[PDB]
């Protein structure tokens, strides 16, 4: 026979939790991935 | 800037403008500073008609924008070289260039305690906006923001 179980807690409750808690023990990139390769274009950088 | 001016001078021949700037300038050189940006703008139609040296009221003025970087002993010296210049109408001064009137008032600069040089590296065209700014400057702004973090690093370890 069957009976409902009481789910033991999980330590981060959601899944962005996980990823955020695991971000600590690591190291950020200062651009994000979709703008880190060069433009097929070419910018000329001046100053601001 | 560490320093900047507006001035208004009389709208004269070319050779002369161009004689009166070269005098400014060097008026800058010789006391030991440098210039940023000399920028030039046209003749324009002022709220005010100014009087010049012939005390002549005139109705068109050419419009010149100077930032200079000085120490603040001898640009009293510059100062009262350039308004006693005759081809100047008025000049007016901005000495708040550096700490400008938003910053650092209750804790509003996060990550940081007034850090001086976020202002200094600046010009002053992006310490005060211009009227023509619109909303499409925030697109350009990251371009050049997202850009020039990409290759600043790259570009000073070379050498």
């Amino acid at each position: 026979t069957s009976d409902e179980s009481h789910i033991t807690p999980y330590t981060l409750g959601s899944v962005a939790a996980g990823v955020q808690r695991l971000g600590e023990h690591r190291l950020r990139y200062t651009l994000s991935p979709w703008d880190i390769t060069p433009p097929e274009d070419s910018v000329v950088l001046k100053h601001t | 800037v560490f320093y900047s001016f507006v001035l208004v001078m009389k709208p004269r021949q070319r050779r002369f403008t161009s004689q009166a700037l070269r005098e400014i300038g060097v008026a800058v050189y010789s006391n030991g500073g440098l210039i940023r940006s000399i920028t030039n703008e046209g003749i324009m139609r002022p709220y005010s008609r100014f009087r010049d040296a012939d005390n002549t009221p005139l109705t068109y003025a050419r419009y010149i924008i100077l930032q200079l970087d000085m120490g603040e002993e001898e640009m009293g010296k510059v100062d009262k070289i350039i308004r006693e210049h005759q081809d100047v109408l008025m000049a007016l001064k901005l000495n708040n260039l550096e700490r400008p009137v938003g910053i650092r008032s209750g804790n509003k600069e996060l990550q940081a305690a007034y850090f001086p040089l976020d202002t200094f590296t600046r010009l002053e065209e992006e310490i005060n906006w211009s009227p023509q700014t619109s909303a499409d400057i925030y697109t350009q702004l990251e371009m050049n923001w997202k850009e020039f973090s990409r290759t600043r690093w790259s570009s000073f370890l070379r050498n």
